[PDB]
């Protein structure tokens, strides 16, 4: 696992000044394949427009001769750089899926492997770090391998360096949802993370050390995070609404173990229980299957703001009484 | 349109003798030329092209948009990553949109701060109040209803009205805050005036209006009743939703309930205050009746409608319908017709008269119409571009492009170039064709100038254009410089005889450095020689190379060979025998002059000097 | 060219397309008479080839005939696609008399070739010989 | 906008021109004092409170009187003592020398020379001595002397179109010559009747050239069109002591650009002079403000605080 | 941009303008010639020389391409044509600024016009007067601008009436760079097209049919952009004619007539062309001076209308 370095800035390409020839685009160049010949007869015809324009043309003609010799490296450059970046890709997938066939089919004992665990999760580390928010194509190869591991699983010393990547690790979680990065396939990744994190490793001074700073890291965004996971509720993905909405159940339910709740007001300000109560209206319709078990998921929610005494408050002025009238379900 | 030719001296009077007027088109648009062929009339009165555009601003605006053209990219073109494609054409289009609007924006104000003429102000200014309206309405939602972009939609349509007029002016604020024959502000006055704000969007100043003068006075003491009413009003009035199409559901919810509640209750106000209170609560709450009631124009009705009422476009038809039959069309401004073209869907037949008002923004604008896929070549058929073949965009952005080529300004030719270079539409060698005949014209000064168009004549491959271009140039020092075939060859005439009579160029040939690599023919590589063959004589076996290196020249190549042998006289072995013999077997004025000059008969004087070295050889 | 370009090099590239022997070769090419020649000089007992000389004529004649196999595999549509229409329409335009050598039911060069079975065994015999060439 | 203080009152400020077709802006400088027994003529660059660079300096016998770019690589001074120099830049090494130079361009005994203009190959210079000299690059005597062509002193001049200039003089006259004239008479004198103020500075419109702009004793600007008689087209009250030095914008010249001894710099926007809001760029506790030099977003200035004032953001 | 005085005693017959605008030459019948420049600094129109240049009335004008240097062709009607060469180590307004390259006295007749051809052909030009004779002359060898050659002679009338003072001669090259050789000329009522054939000598392609009177002026468009030709006529008829002349009784030119226009009421005395061939020029009797633009329909609609 030495393939991953940036470190030679693949991506990066350091552009020249040119100074002539910048508004000649790859459009008819474009299976990433930039044709040169596309380009080399426009710049000729350009040449040819400068040369009938008579004006110093004799002068700037090996100005337009290194551009040319400049922008045909810079193409090959280019078309490396991109076959360089999916033989990667291939091979990081390749990997995973090595990887993931190994650790699913193993029934050799867990504690002996709990080094090459560690080992992997410090190697990925880095790589998840240095690939956050950069593209959206490597982190799902990585984001999932590691959920899996999650539920998968002297002992003082590792419990600690588990418990502190976990840590770690949920942090790069909720920045990538408060900037909404990737696509909702990878987003839906990162909230089954920090579901078990903050279900199973929160969920006693130890634990209230923990639990206090776990709190301090949600409250660092606000409702920049919130409002990314509220948006994807009701949506049109069908995997990324369910765990979303399950993930705001335990962000309430482990912040009232910390009378009131920031988290329960913040979705009061951004218009998630108005809208939330309205959904509530044909939900007949709705009612294994994929629309079951995202409305178990609706109507617990709802069950939990109304165990709060702030929550009759908000939860009460939405007029739900109305609202599970019309559905006709009684 | 008639423009007085000078207004000053008028070369006719009566119609005594209708004269003979001739007039000739210069190359440069703001400079043509009229005369008469008539007895007493021999003054000249050079014209320039009615209504053009030689200001800076102007140039300033034809750049910023050329820069959107180009900008435009692939997107300038409608293709009649799947399914994302089209959201994402929208996008950039609608965007263009809004930075053309922007660069004519920013001229018309160039145009009001610096000038002569404020016009060309006003014109700019109804030509940007259409284009938002344009924007508004084809240019945001992509074909869908507010709720797909609620904030977007308000704020172009919010910015489009008022920009379209001035009124409410602040002028007519202070206007009636001023008028008395009643008790405050509590006449038909005030209310329109408030009325008309909220119609407009115009919350803020809605409220100020309010706070000027009964909010807590009149009503917190007479009756506290109405006094809540007006002042949560102004409440729900601070927080108007312009992001959420629910926020809006919900708060014209809080409207009427607040409408209803005050609708039936404690009446310890003025018969005319109750009213004049109700109505500013329906028209609040979007009660047509009303909103049509207090506008002065049909664009205050549609957009109180979309405001207010329900904001959904399936219903602007009948919105500018009732709108319509409130207030009529004032045809004073030339904006309000096209923008009630535009909201009823007829876009089109908007070009010619855009292009009345201004070649350019016509021009983009039919040519963002395109972008759009609002207008397309419905043609289908010669071997050229400017014509009505392919698009009405084209055509018009071609024709601008014609018309940049007379203005003279070289800012432009590189737009005008541009401009055609990527036009959509043509053959790479109709183009390589127009560019060939417009380039010449080039108002070209400088060196850049210069090599900006060899540039061209490179790219485009005009190799006799660049070479008759290169002629224009050449037509002592010039000359070193030039250095076709038979001028080539006078040049180095020249240089023989010049070194027959006998710097740095001439070194250069046999600072320095950058010389050198721009030089890095036939008369040239002679010239060389003949400077080798003299340093040579400066500096006696060289003596006879240089010699040999003279008749070999000679030999190549009438006066220069009088010179050679005025040489060979001065300085009095085989090859050097051979050599002379060669010589008197090749053996007319200007050489006899030459001879005379050197003297200060050559024939025998030559035979004698080769008799001389014959001897010479003999006695070796 | 007549697309994009003026219409006057087409003249030239016209009298290029009509003046080459190219389209006559081609049209040879498609004749069973060409063919068998070539598949007769082909096939030849391997006792030979093993006794010759690696400088033998034979070698060099078998590695002609291939080369010229494959450019002509190569050529094929380009032809078909840029010459048979160009020169019908000028023998239809202007007068010309030229006589047909070209089978038309051999749609393509596979067609008279594919009726041979012991080409390919031929070809795969003359790998033990070691010429890399003909390798 | 920034201060860096160099140990030496400056004279004069003159940014290096870009490389043809250069998109970036400027970053080279160059600086002369004045007051010193020692004074200078240094060349700086700004890295990307700033970061100055000492590239190289060279001392400059007499006071730095003017300054101007001749190329990429050659600075043309004028000395208290008369003398022109043109010193070559040698960015090999970042060394100075002297290229060529004019010992006697201006004299009586020791003439300062006033003022100094360059057009490649040409260099125009004026002096106490009221002489006017066209030199040439690599021409060892001047192509042409205008003896005596003022009686007042000289403090300035311009180009309009070469062979014509313009220059200024204490009496407050624009006067117009041709180095291709007969005799020691200008053209043309152009001047405000009533108070001879001196004129300091003049320059050249760079579109228009017809036009110029000149800065008095008195500290006010005055625009002036050669072509529209003999008084100004607009007369402008602006410093309280004289105005050293005016330019009008090179690329855009809706903006201009005036410094005084009341320690003020001007940043003049009529975005026409023919086709007005001024901010003051530099504190309120300025000494002279000598010299400026504007070129795209970039302005420079030197003052008698020694301080050297830079933005390369104008405009942004 | 206000009116001067040429400085011609009789009346001034053509003014034209230089390849790049800035410089006009001005003919009169006081046998002048002077050519005005325009000061860059003071936009003004000011004259760089005069001269005396024949012996009689000096009708036609015009300037040969820039790449062959500064010429001035002249007609006049003592019979003969002249080219001059500016010698810029001259005083402007000596009257020595312009010398004599050549003259030509072929023609037996006075001469109305003259006209140098497309740079693309070399120094090339027409002339044609009373003798009804266009002729064609070569400066063969761009050297030797006094080598000028006869390189061919037209019957354009065939029986001139000894007794017409009634006598009009225009002349006109297709500008095109991409067409083959042609020209226009108007004799009388008459208005044909002449081209270049595979043969090196001129042909009649066409006629302009149409015109009810004297043809006061003609001038082939600038066909930048387009496929087909465009040519103007102002008539004594009192009306603008625009022809379309496309390439597809022994010719190969198509004739279509565009437009018609009477506006002037009274005879059209100039037409002219912009130098893209966008925009159409008219003068005539009623004193007023009409620009024209093409239609999208290629109908001509009067822009403009100076007086």
């Amino acid at each position: 696992f030495d393939f991953i370095n940036t470190d030679y800035k693949w991506e990066e390409i350091p552009s020249p000044h040119f100074t002539y020839l910048k508004d000649l685009d790859l459009g008819p160049c474009i299976g990433v394949h930039y044709d040169i010949r596309k380009a080399q007869e426009i710049l000729a015809l350009k040449r040819k427009e400068y040369e009938h324009s008579q004006l110093a043309t004799p002068e700037f003609l090996e100005t337009v001769e290194l551009e040319e010799k400049v922008l045909i490296e810079w193409l090959t450059v280019r078309n490396r750089a991109n076959l360089l970046l999916t033989a990667r890709l291939n091979l990081l997938q390749a990997w995973a899926n090595l990887l993931l066939v190994m650790i699913e089919s193993n029934d050799f004992k867990s504690t002996p492997k709990m080094a090459f665990l560690l080992q992997a999760l410090q190697a990925i580390l880095p790589t998840l770090e240095a690939f956050s928010s950069l593209k959206s194509d490597e982190a799902f190869e990585l984001a999932r391998v590691a959920k899996v591991l999650l539920w998968k699983l002297e002992q003082f010393t590792v419990g600690n360096l588990i418990g502190d990547k976990l840590f770690q690790l949920f942090q790069l979680c909720l920045s990538a949802i408060s900037q909404c990065s990737g696509t909702p396939e990878l987003r839906s990744l990162y909230y089954s993370i920090c579901y078990r994190y903050l279900t199973a490793v929160v969920d006693t001074r130890s634990v209230t050390n923990a639990r206090a700073r776990t709190l301090k890291a949600i409250t660092l965004y606000g409702d920049r995070l919130l409002n990314v996971i509220c948006d994807d509720a009701y949506g049109s993905d069908t995997t990324c609404q369910t765990a979303a909405m399950i993930l705001l159940n335990a962000l309430v339910h482990t912040s009232r173990a910390s009378v009131d709740c920031p988290i329960i007001d913040a979705l009061n300000r951004l218009n998630f229980i108005g809208v939330l109560v309205d959904s509530l209206k044909e939900i007949l319709n709705e009612w294994a299957s994929p629309s079951q078990q995202y409305t178990s998921a609706k109507l617990a929610l709802l069950l939990q703001l109304c165990q709060t005494r702030q929550g009759a408050k908000y939860v009460l002025q939405a007029n739900l009484f109305r609202a599970l009238e019309q559905s006709g379900v009684f | 349109i008639l423009v007085p030719m000078t207004v000053n001296d008028q070369p006719i009077e009566k119609n005594g003798d209708k004269m003979p007027l001739k007039f000739k088109l210069g190359p440069l648009s703001y400079q043509n030329m009229a005369f008469i062929t008539a007895k007493d009339k021999y003054k000249l009165y050079p014209v320039r092209i009615p209504r053009l555009d030689t200001s800076k601003e102007f140039s300033a605006y034809v750049s910023g948009l050329f820069e959107i053209y180009r900008d435009l990219g692939d997107d300038r073109v409608f293709n009649v990553v799947n399914s994302n494609f089209a959201k994402e054409h929208n996008a950039t289009v609608n965007l263009a949109m809004e930075a053309i609007l922007n660069e004519l924006e920013v001229f018309i104000g160039r145009v009001k701060d610096q000038d002569g003429r404020v016009n060309r102000f006003y014109e700019l200014e109804e030509s940007l109040t259409v284009l938002n309206c344009l924007r508004t309405m084809y240019f945001i939602l992509d074909g869908q209803d507010v709720e797909e972009n609620r904030s977007e939609f308000i704020e172009s349509l919010l910015n489009w009205i008022n920009r379209s007029d001035g009124e409410p002016d602040e002028e007519y604020i202070e206007q009636v805050f001023s008028v008395a024959g009643k008790k405050v502000f509590e006449t038909q006055y005030f209310w329109k005036l408030l009325n008309q704000l909220v119609l407009r969007g115009l919350l803020s100043q809605a409220i100020g209006c309010i706070e000027r003068s009964d909010l807590l006075p009149y009503l917190s003491d007479t009756c506290a009743v109405s006094f809540d009413a007006v002042s949560d009003s102004i409440e729900l009035l601070k927080q108007y939703p312009k992001d959420s199409s629910s926020t809006f559901r919900e708060w014209k919810n809080l409207v009427l309930k607040l409408s209803q509640a005050f609708g039936s209750s404690a009446t310890d106000i003025s018969g005319e205050l109750r009213d004049y209170i109700e109505d500013f609560l329906l028209v609040i709450g979007g009660n047509q009746r009303k909103i049509l009631q207090y506008s002065r124009t049909w664009y205050e009705s549609f957009c109180g409608f979309l405001l207010y009422y329900i904001p959904s476009l399936e219903l602007s038809a009948e919105y500018l319908q009732m709108s319509l039959e409130a207030n009529v069309v004032d045809i004073t401004n030339d904006w309000e017709q096209p923008c009630v073209d535009i909201i009823s869907g007829k876009i089109h037949s908007i070009l010619p008269v855009m292009e009345s008002l201004d070649s350019c923004t016509a021009a983009f604008t039919a040519m963002i119409c395109e972008a759009k896929g609002l207008i397309e070549n419905i043609f289908e058929g010669l071997e050229d571009l400017f014509s009505y073949r392919n698009g009405m965009a084209s055509y018009m952005l071609n024709s601008f492009a014609f018309e940049l080529c007379s203005l003279g300004d070289k800012e432009l030719w590189p737009v005008a170039i541009g401009l055609i270079a990527l036009s959509a539409t043509g053959t790479r060698s109709a183009k390589k064709m127009v560019i060939a005949e417009l380039l010449p014209h080039y108002p070209f000064v400088t060196n850049d100038d210069i090599e900006w168009m060899l540039s061209i004549c490179v790219e485009w491959r005009l190799p006799e254009i660049a070479k008759e271009i290169y002629t224009t140039l050449g037509n002592i020092e010039s000359i070193a410089n030039f250095s076709l075939v038979k001028s080539y060859s006078w040049l180095l005439f020249e240089a023989s005889c010049m070194e027959g009579q006998k710097v740095l160029n001439a070194i250069v040939s046999k600072d320095d450095v950058i010389i050198p690599q721009d030089i890095l023919v036939t008369n040239s590589m002679r010239q060389t020689l003949a400077p080798y063959a003299v340093l040579s004589q400066f500096y006696d076996r060289e003596d006879w190379g240089q010699a040999l290196r003279l008749l070999l020249l000679l030999i190549e190549f009438h006066y220069l060979v009088l010179l050679v042998a005025k040489f060979l006289y001065p300085i009095f072995e085989d090859s050097v025998a051979t050599v002379i013999e060669v010589i008197e077997t090749k053996w007319s004025n200007l050489y006899e002059t030459i001879i005379e000059a050197d003297k200060s008969a050559t024939l025998l004087k030559n035979l004698r000097k080769k008799l001389n070295f014959k001897l010479c050889q003999a006695f070796m | 060219n007549i697309s994009i370009d003026d219409a006057m090099a087409a003249t030239n590239l016209a009298t290029y397309v009509r003046l080459h022997p190219f389209s006559r070769v081609m049209e040879w090419l498609f004749n069973e008479k060409v063919i068998t020649s070539l598949i007769n000089t082909i096939h030849q007992d391997p006792i030979s080839l093993g006794s010759a000389s690696p400088d033998s004529p034979l070698v060099v004649s078998i590695l002609r005939a291939i080369q010229v196999m494959i450019k002509a595999l190569e050529l094929q549509e380009t032809y078909l696609h840029l010459v048979r229409p160009e020169v019908l329409r000028y023998q239809g335009e202007a007068g010309v008399r030229r006589k047909p050598v070209a089978n038309a039911a051999y749609s393509a060069f596979e067609d008279g070739i594919l009726s041979h079975l012991s080409l390919v065994v031929d070809l795969g015999k003359y790998c033990n010989l070691g010429h890399a060439e003909l390798t | 906008i920034y201060a860096k203080f160099v140990s030496q009152k400056i004279s004069k400020t003159r940014w290096r021109p870009l490389p043809p077709g250069s998109l970036q802006t400027a970053e080279t400088f160059a600086t002369g004092s004045w007051d010193n027994e020692e004074n200078y003529i240094s060349l700086w660059s700004i890295g990307d409170e700033g970061d100055h660079q000492l590239l190289c300096d060279i001392r400059h016998h007499g006071d730095v009187m003017d300054l101007q770019f001749f190329d990429q690589e050659r600075i043309v001074a004028a000395s208290s003592t008369g003398c022109v120099t043109v010193f070559l830049h040698h960015p090999n090494n970042q060394t100075l020398s002297v290229n060529q130079q004019w010992t006697t361009a201006h004299y009586h005994s020791s003439a300062p020379c006033t003022g100094v203009v360059c057009n490649n190959p040409e260099i125009v210079t004026v002096g106490e001595d009221g002489r006017i000299n066209l030199f040439r690059a690599d021409h060892k005597e001047a192509v042409r002397t205008i003896d005596n062509a003022d009686s007042s002193t000289l403090h300035a001049v311009t180009f309009l179109r070469t062979p014509e200039i313009l220059t200024v003089n204490s009496i407050g006259q624009l006067k117009i010559w041709d180095f291709r004239q007969q005799g020691n008479e200008p053209s043309q004198i152009l001047s405000l009747t009533g108070d001879r103020v001196p004129l300091h500075c003049v320059d050249r419109h760079p579109n228009q050239q017809h036009v110029v702009a000149t800065g008095g004793q008195d500290g006010m600007l005055s625009i002036w069109d050669v072509r529209q008689g003999t008084m100004p087209v607009s007369l402008l009250k602006a410093h309280e002591a004289e105005m050293w030095e005016v330019h009008f914008h090179p690329s855009n010249p809706e903006h201009l650009f005036t410094c005084s001894e009341d320690g003020s710099l001007w940043h003049w926007d009529a975005s026409s002079w023919l086709s007005i809001e001024i901010t003051s760029l530099l504190p309120s506790r300025s000494l002279s403000v000598n010299t400026l030099d504007v070129l795209g977003p970039c302005l420079v200035c030197g003052t008698d605080a020694e301080a050297i004032y830079v933005t390369r953001h104008l405009f942004s | 941009m206000q009116p001067f005085d040429s400085g011609h005693d009789d009346l001034v017959h053509d003014v034209v303008y230089d390849f790049y605008g800035r410089h006009v030459a001005t003919c009169s019948s006081d046998q002048h010639i002077k050519v005005f420049k325009l000061d860059k600094d003071t936009s003004n129109w000011e004259l760089s020389d005069s001269w005396r240049a024949h012996d009689s009335s000096i009708v036609a004008i015009d300037w040969a391409s820039p790449e062959y240097g500064r010429i001035i062709a002249s007609a006049s009607y003592d019979k003969t044509v002249k080219l001059w060469e500016e010698d810029p180590d001259q005083e402007e307004c000596s009257g020595r600024r312009w010398n004599k390259l050549c003259t030509l006295n072929d023609s037996k007749g006075s001469l109305y016009s003259v006209k140098f051809a497309p740079a693309h052909l070399g120094l090339k030009l027409a002339c044609l007067g009373n003798d009804g004779i266009l002729r064609l002359y070569d400066a063969l060898e761009p050297s030797d601008l006094r080598s000028w050659t006869l390189t061919s002679e037209m019957k354009v009338l065939s029986i001139p009436p000894a007794n017409h003072l009634q006598s009009d001669f225009c002349l006109s090259w297709c500008p095109s760079r991409f067409s083959p050789e042609k020209l226009a000329v108007s004799a009388l009522e008459q208005a044909i097209i002449y081209q270049r054939g595979k043969d090196g000598k001129l042909h009649v392609a066409a006629k302009l049919p149409g015109h009810k009177s004297l043809i006061r002026s003609i001038s082939w468009a600038p066909s930048i952009g387009r496929w087909y030709q465009l040519i103007a006529t102002g008539c004594k008829d009192g009306r603008i004619r625009i022809f379309k002349i496309t390439e597809k009784l022994q010719s190969n030119l198509q004739v279509e007539l565009l437009s018609e226009h009477d506006d002037h009421n009274g005879e059209v005395w100039s037409v002219s062309w912009n130098l893209t061939g966008t925009i159409l020029s008219s003068a005539g009797d009623d004193g007023k001076v009409r620009l024209w633009k093409a239609t999208y329909s290629n109908e001509f609609k009067c822009m403009s209308v100076i007086t």
